[PDB]
């Protein structure tokens, strides 16, 4: 009779409703924290660490779901940090909507492949709109579009300051790392800039530095701790006393050769320690490490050396130092070299104390100009979530920088595309205007989620901002309507453009065509079979 | 979900939820007619002639051995809500005829098995209801045109006789095949009322004793009761019997009420003593001053009391149960008489012989009469080697007597052998292309499973289902379609005139109807919300 | 058992007013732990430990450290002790009283129908006004005066158990912190962390206690015949090692004739020789090293009169070398004259109660300093340790940082009615939240006249009300009277550094806290 398969089955409407609660139960975690108005999380594990975030990466990379359906949308959050780099909050919501309404179609017996096609229809003309109501490009806006930008991905985080402190170090910051590839690539290679903690000052004392900051101390308590004109000499191989590979052995028949034996393990490595510091060098970087007697040889020469960095910041500093890192002798059989003429140089190279605890700064570094910022927080819990949002206000300016060009934010963007496509729906109704019109007024959960937030009406605000939106498109007067948003603070239209408010392009044309692509694909899971486990037998 | 909601809450619509189970879809569809196959394939197996028997083991670990489907479906430990209703569908049928009950689950099966098709080519599942009666009423309308009867119930009862052995056959008698035919008719005829075609089922009782031969039974035109003579050297023969059937103590009479006599003086004590001697007396010279020389007393009797009956000549016997007293007043054409002072000649019993049969080396002593006057009641009186032939002795008469007041409750018969289910099959085929609009497919399905019956007696009578029924199908369209059904041994032709094979019209009627009925209210069902464990 | 089909399986959600009162709630219960370790007039607090220890302290951040909490609202507040530890001295209770107000009074705004970031934009608002107005009511320093640093040494100490003995304690802080001023490269720099040895040694009374012009350690002379007392000892430092060890190798060396079991022997002796004649060239009085010395290196070295002390820690070489101004050396052939400890004083192995104690002191100009501390029991030598680690904290704060402000309270109220005059021109809805700042500023002299059995009525209503006048400005609690004294007579001035971090540290504790409005409980890490 039954299926001989010995764990549980379920079809039919059943996992096409569990489906449903599964999104919706990831969607809920995510809906509360959305713009300016939202509010922060807690999470705290089993063993008692606690982690205070408000993005929708962190939450669910944190929290564990079960449900294959709940990991669909973690899934997509993740995708959207690798592709943008931000935005990772309305990827969930609108997904989960666009699901939603599918189970209503699916309900009034649309075929599932009649919902799936009419969705691709509305994506790709969603995509095609949106890029027909761009604002401008960086070039009319110069500065003004890079601290606008990141004073708006900075209105739900932490650092949501009033001022332009953050925002002109985080614009600076990206400018400073300005490096073009062949055939006219302008990168701002934000991963390569350190971000650095501290529980001290306030917010507002946050450095930025000209240079690299190395979380790194000078140690043995002679070395010099401050270098005016520095060449920095920039090695891998440990300054260590000389050891033998087990592949030699040393078989003697004639004692008195024991001791010149001994000396030789010595004599190599005080000669070499020496010959690189000949070289005039002043600071010395090493990821291995530096032994008892290699050590009063860098403290009598007067030299700064620095060991066990992270080989992913030596090759950093030598770059924008203009070193080159050492890891043996060359000259094709020479004796020795080091490199001699390869040092690289800094202004200054300097120990200061950041919160009882020591960091060597390297200024300006004469080569590249490298960038670093050290922020300062109350607590260790406040110092984890600045730097989070430092990273993505970094992320954010980098993606205006290369992808000239701005939409508006607050909600208009969604606005705009909900009434376009419902004019497509009509304008193609034959079988399809069911799943077309459901797409677009999916749309509209963002400013209905904002204006929720916020604790305005909900059903007056938004509607108020569709009128507008809708006058500008059935009477084409050259209204220039369509670039309005909401102002959560006082429960009004506002004008983005004048406002400030703006986001990137690839932001939105992304997230439309990444939620299609997962809300197509959970619809297509009719039927679920579990196996149990071996573990009862 | 339940039990888990989108915000993390537990969810609870119903008590004990997690315990429950519901599956609709066509699932409970199929799972209704596949029980169902579970329960046709059991009757199919004692269906026809070679019927096999089935062994019941009770609860309390007695054992019968019976063919009867109302013993064998009324014993069955099945939990299933749909399979319960095929016991009530074989119960209906022997409440109404009392024949058909193997057939009406078998046509009911086939009903429900060839309904699976129909379900898979994506029918409705009512309109699949719905279809079969339009084929029944097709089947219905042509079995009440080939039926004759020349029956009259007079003395020309042949056919009637012959009606017994076609019931009989399939029992465990056929040792008895006319013996017993002959004992069913005389039964019912003596007793039945030809003006109303009323037979009264308390008219004719059936009695045993372990022992003997089937071939012992016989038909006592009389009464039966447990004989006890009060006094051990009571003559045990009364030739010509004059009957008093007495509902009184024979005892001082007292009253119902409290009574508490008061006693004080000698004289008191000693007149009572007197007194109480006189009321013995009494009450026995008033039962012989009416002519009655045996009285049957629903109560006991005081010691004073047989002594007396010895001396007036005067044979009794004692606790004489409720129905027994009644039935022998009737039997005899007396009253019951309250007391002794309202004894009266009027109201005796007059009987021949009576006599106390003793059986090998027990003490049974059972009534027989010989000779009566104008009785309306008579008594079977069953023998046998062994008690579970006797108990299905019981039944097997019983199906005989039923078909007999069948008969005279309405004289229209068919024949038999498969011939009405084939011919039936034939007509709704016939009209089922008149016109495919949609029920085509569910008009050719009731007309296959009413072949459900002719193949399973052939498979029990050894044939094959194909070269079987290709054969009758066919003799009965190439020519005028004859009496032509199918048997083991063929006895020459398979022409049901001259096999006397004779079955009532108003029991296949009830068999096709009650069927159909069955199959509809269990289709028409797609949720089943049965309960688990308790906790 | 078929399960429920669920997500997270044993995980708990908390939403909503029962986590923005509830974390507001949490905050309030820790913060009275310490209510009482405020003022002058403090009780002692005993602490027990699971290891079966005891703490006797008024210390804030102290007795905190050891309260261990389960609620993940209230070890937030934890961190926030953590952090005054390290960036100020004294500048401890102050700052949990005032972030716990801060929180009450965002709860009364927050139960109002006002949304959070309005509350909190309000208080990030009135932090610059705070910060403005305590840089225009500081007084500058002129730290070479003894007699200044001195008072402002006092004003730290009185609040804690040692305060007795202030004119002993405030001498020891204000040397050992100049001992330890460096200046080498071109960076100045005061170290207390890393020089400023303090040895409690259990005996004696607190009054014997002394800062020693140089460095001990509790080492003992390898060999009775060494000398125990030199006058002007030539002293080196070595890191390495006088024995004879086999080297990390595979080396095989096979006996084959008569001789080759002695020579290998006999060469073995030889080395320590070698290393013997090597460092006697420099004419040395004293020999310090970190690792082994071998019985024939004593044979020369006695030879030498040289006096050697064996095992000394890192953390104690480093030091000496500080004091006596030599070089450590991890080579003894490259031993050179400018190595010598010249300038040193004396040196004098003293026993103090049967244990062996090796003093180096005397020495012309040390960089290193230890401070001598005597006592009845651990009990004292604890309370005293402590206290001075404050006491040299809040002296090395004016000495990078020469400005004071009026304390006492007097600090407080000033701001209070600052932020009162400005909060007049608001004139919108953040002008409510923003006075509320004002408010509770004014917990600090409540809590002192509190502490000490005084009116919260008859002080505060006076008090607020000199404040209404432009001409004093420092009107403050007395803390041993419980009247009101102008601040230019009793003296107590706070370090400028610790009033600014107070208010920052105060207002964004209350940013981080007001924010969450969601507790997920439950979740595993992998």
């Amino acid at each position: 009779g039954p299926l001989s398969v010995f764990g549980d089955r379920s079809t039919g409407e059943t996992i096409r409703s569990q489906n449903v609660m599964a999104a919706a139960s990831i969607a809920n975690i995510v809906k509360s924290s959305l713009g300016p108005v939202g509010l922060d999380k807690m999470l705290v594990d089993d063993i008692g660490d606690v982690t205070i975030t408000n993005d929708g990466a962190t939450i669910l990379k944190l929290l564990e779901v079960e449900h294959p359906a709940a990991k669909v949308l973690c899934e997509l959050a993740d995708l959207q940090d690798k592709e943008v780099g931000d935005g990772t909050t309305s990827v969930v919501i609108i997904a989960a909507e666009l699901l939603k309404n599918a189970d209503e179609l699916v309900k009034q017996k649309i075929h599932p492949t009649s919902v799936i096609s009419g969705y691709r229809l509305a994506c790709k003309e969603a995509v095609r709109y949106i890029n027909e109501n761009l604002i401008v490009n960086t070039d009319e806006l110069g500065r003004d579009c890079l601290i606008n930008a990141a004073k708006t991905s900075m209105s739900s985080k932490i650092i949501g300051i009033n001022g332009d402190f953050f925002a002109n170090m985080v614009v600076d910051a990206v400018l400073a790392i300005k490096y073009t590839d062949i055939r006219g690539q302008p990168r701002y290679p934000v991963n390569s800039v350190n971000i650095l903690k501290a529980h001290g000052r306030s917010q507002m004392e946050s450095m930025l530095i000209s240079g690299y900051a190395l979380n790194c101390v000078v140690g043995s308590q002679g070395m010099p701790k401050r270098i005016v004109n520095a060449k920095i000499a920039c090695l891998d191989f440990s300054l260590q006393k000389t050891k033998m590979k087990l592949g030699v052995q040393v078989v003697i028949t004639d004692p008195e050769k024991l001791d010149q034996i001994r000396q030789r393990e010595s004599d190599i490595t005080k000669e070499r320690i020496q010959k690189i510091l000949a070289t005039g060098a002043n600071v010395i970087l090493t990821t291995g490490g530096i032994d008892d007697m290699c050590l009063k040889y860098f403290v009598e020469a007067g030299a700064m050396a620095v060991r066990r960095v992270l080989k992913r910041d030596l090759k950093r500093i030598a770059k924008a130092s203009g070193a080159t890192i050492l890891s043996t002798l060359a000259n094709l059989e020479g004796e020795e070299t080091f490199e001699a003429a390869m040092l690289g140089q800094a202004e200054e190279v300097v120990q200061e104390r950041i919160c009882d605890d020591e960091l060597i700064l390297i200024k300006n570094t004469k080569a590249r100009t490298s960038a670093s910022i050290i922020l300062r927080g109350a607590n260790d819990f406040m110092c984890d979530e600045m730097e989070r949002s430092l990273h993505d206000a970094l992320c954010v300016v980098k993606r205006v920088l290369e992808s000239k060009s701005v939409v508006p934010g607050g909600g208009a963007v969604e606005a705009a595309l909900s009434i376009y496509l419902e004019n497509y729906a009509t304008s193609m109704g034959s079988r399809e205007q069911l799943a077309i019109a459901e797409f677009a007024r999916s749309l509209l959960v963002i400013p209905n989620t904002l204006a929720v937030n916020a604790a305005q009406d909900s059903t007056d605000l938004v509607a108020k901002l569709r009128a507008f939106h809708n006058e500008a498109q059935v009477n084409p007067e050259r209204k220039n309507l369509k670039w309005i948003g909401l102002d959560l603070s006082n429960g009004k239209p506002r004008d983005n453009k004048q406002a400030g408010v703006f986001e990137p392009t690839i932001v939105k044309v992304k997230s439309l065509k990444f939620a299609t692509e997962a809300a197509i694909t959970i619809l297509r899971i009719d039927d679920l079979i579990k196996l149990h486990p071996e573990s009862k037998d | 979900t339940l039990a888990f909601d989108e915000y993390g809450r537990p969810f609870l619509i119903i008590k004990d939820q997690d315990r429950k189970s519901r599956l609709m879809g066509l699932e409970a569809l199929k799972s209704h007619i596949m029980a169902a196959k579970a329960v046709a394939n059991t009757m199919r197996t004692s269906l026809g002639p070679n019927g096999l028997d089935k062994m019941m083991v009770d609860k309390d670990g007695d054992v019968t051995v019976t063919n009867d489907g109302a013993t064998i479906l009324s014993m069955m430990d099945v939990d299933h809500q749909i399979a319960k209703l095929m016991v009530e569908l074989s119960k209906s049928q022997d409440d109404e005829i009392g024949d058909g009950t193997t057939g009406v689950v078998v046509l009911a099966g086939a009903l429900l098995e060839e309904a699976e098709q129909l379900l898979d080519r994506g029918i409705h599942p009512i309109r699949i209801a719905d279809g079969y009666e339009q084929a029944a009423r097709v089947a219905i309308e042509h079995l009440d045109k080939i039926s004759d009867s020349v029956l009259v119930d007079i003395k020309d009862t042949e056919p009637l006789i012959q009606t017994a052995k076609t019931t009989l056959g399939s029992k465990v008698v056929n040792s008895c095949h006319r013996q017993m035919a002959e004992i069913a008719v005389n039964a019912v005829l003596t007793v039945a009322d030809m003006e109303r075609r009323d037979v009264d089922f308390e008219l004719i009782k059936v009695e045993g004793k372990v022992g003997g031969r089937l071939e012992d039974t016989k038909l006592i035109k009389g009464v039966i009761v447990d004989k006890d003579f009060s006094h051990p050297q009571m003559p045990k023969k009364v030739e010509d019997a004059k009957i008093a059937i007495l509902t009184c103590p024979f005892e001082p009479p007292k009253p119902k009420t409290k009574h508490k006599l008061d006693v004080t003086s000698v004289e008191d004590y000693k007149a009572l003593q007197k007194y109480e001697k006189e009321k013995f007396e009494e009450m026995i010279q008033q039962i012989k001053e009416t002519g009655a020389n045996l009285a049957i007393c629903q109560w006991g009797f005081d010691d004073e009391a047989n002594h007396l009956l010895l001396q007036n000549n005067l044979p009794a016997v004692r606790w004489v149960g409720g129905p027994e007293i009644e039935l022998i007043a009737i039997a005899t054409g007396g009253r019951i008489v309250p007391r002794f002072s309202e004894l009266t000649a009027e109201k005796l019993g007059f009987a021949g012989l009576v006599q106390e049969i003793s059986f090998g080396t027990t003490k049974d002593k059972m009534l027989v009469i010989e000779q009566c006057k104008n009785s309306r009641a008579v008594t079977i009186f069953i023998r046998g080697g062994n008690k579970m032939i006797i108990e299905e002795a019981k039944r097997s008469l019983h199906d005989a007597l039923c078909v007999i007041r069948n008969l005279i409750r309405d004289n229209r018969v068919v024949y038999g052998g498969g011939a009405a289910e084939i011919s039936c099959a034939l007509a709704v085929s016939q009209e089922a292309d008149k016109c495919p609009t949609l029920e085509q497919y569910a008009m050719r399905a009731f007309a296959d499973a009413l072949e459900v019956i002719p193949m399973a007696l052939s498979e029990n009578s050894g044939m094959n289902p194909i070269q079987t029924m290709t054969e009758v199908r066919a003799r009965q369209v190439k020519e005028m379609n004859p009496a032509l059904g199918i048997d083991c041994l063929h006895k020459g032709t398979n022409d049901m005139k001259q096999q006397h094979v004779i079955e009532t019209l108003i029991g296949k009627k009830q068999q096709i109807s009650l069927a159909t009925q069955m199959v509809r209210m269990i289709l028409k069902i797609d949720d089943i919300r049965k309960p688990g464990e308790s906790e | 058992h078929r399960p429920v089909l669920v997500l997270s399986q044993n995980t708990k959600r908390e939403s909503g007013r029962k986590v923005q009162s509830g974390n507001i709630n949490a905050a309030k219960t820790i913060a009275d732990i310490i209510r009482t370790c405020l003022g002058p007039k403090s009780m002692m607090k005993m602490l027990l430990d699971p290891m079966g220890g005891i703490v006797m302290t008024n210390d804030g951040n102290a007795i905190l450290r050891e309260i261990q909490v389960q609620h993940p609202a209230a070890k937030s507040m934890i961190e926030i002790s953590r952090t005054q530890d390290e960036e100020v001295g004294d500048g401890t209770t102050s700052v949990i009283i005032l972030a716990g107000e801060m929180l009450s009074v965002a709860e009364h705004f927050l139960e109002q129908q006002m949304h959070p970031t309005v509350v909190i934009s309000a208080y990030r608002k009135a932090l610059d006004d705070m910060i403005s107005t305590l840089k225009k009511i500081s007084i500058p320093v002129d730290i070479s005066d003894s007699d200044m640093m001195l008072n402002i040494i006092n004003s730290s100490i009185t609040t804690k158990a040692i305060s007795r003995w202030s004119s002993l304690a405030c001498n020891i802080a204000l040397d050992a912190v100049k001992m330890v001023q460096f200046e080498e490269n071109g960076r100045k720099e005061i170290d207390i962390k890393k020089y400023a040895r303090v040895e409690k040694i259990p005996g004696g009374i607190i009054e014997d206690s002394c800062v020693l012009r140089g460095v001990m350690i509790n080492k003992d002379v390898t060999h009775p015949r060494m000398r125990r007392y030199i006058k002007n000892p030539r002293i080196v430092l070595l890191d390495s090692s006088l024995e004879y060890k086999k080297g990390e190798s595979q080396t095989d060396i096979e006996i084959t004739r008569e001789e080759d079991f002695t020579r290998i022997l006999q060469m073995e002796e030889e080395y320590i020789q070698q290393l013997c004649e090597d460092i006697i060239q420099l004419k040395p009085d004293v020999v310090i090293t970190e690792k082994g010395i071998s019985d024939l290196a004593q044979h020369y070295l006695m030879r030498a009169n040289i006096t050697a002390i064996r095992r000394v820690r890192k953390t104690d070489n480093n030091r000496i070398a500080r004091a006596c101004g030599a070089r450590i050396v991890s080579r003894p052939e490259e031993l050179r004259e400018d190595d010598v400890g010249t300038g040193a004083g004396l040196l004098e192995i003293k026993k103090i109660g049967d244990e062996y104690f090796t003093f180096i002191t005397d020495c012309k100009d040390p960089k290193a300093c230890t401070i001598l501390l005597r006592g009845a029991s651990k009990e004292i030598l604890s309370e005293v340790e402590r206290n001075l680690q404050d006491a040299m904290q809040v002296c090395r704060n004016v000495l990078l940082d020469p400005q004071l402000v009026p304390g006492g309270g007097a600090s407080e109220m000033a701001v209070a009615h600052a932020l009162t005059e400005k909060s007049k021109a608001m004139t919108g809805v953040e002008q409510w939240p923003y006075r509320a700042v004002a408010q509770a500023l004014e917990v600090i002299p409540r809590t002192l006249i509190q502490n000490c059995g005084a009116s919260t009525i008859r002080l505060l209503t006076s008090l607020r009300a000199k404040h209404t006048q432009e001409n004093c400005e420092t009107w403050g609690v007395n803390g041993e009277t419980g009247t009101l004294v102008d601040m230019k007579e009793l003296g107590i001035w706070e370090p400028l550094a610790v009033k600014l971090q107070t208010y920052k540290t105060a207002v964004e504790t209350a940013v981080l806290l007001l924010r969450i409005d969601d507790i997920v409980s439950g979740h595993k890490k992998k």
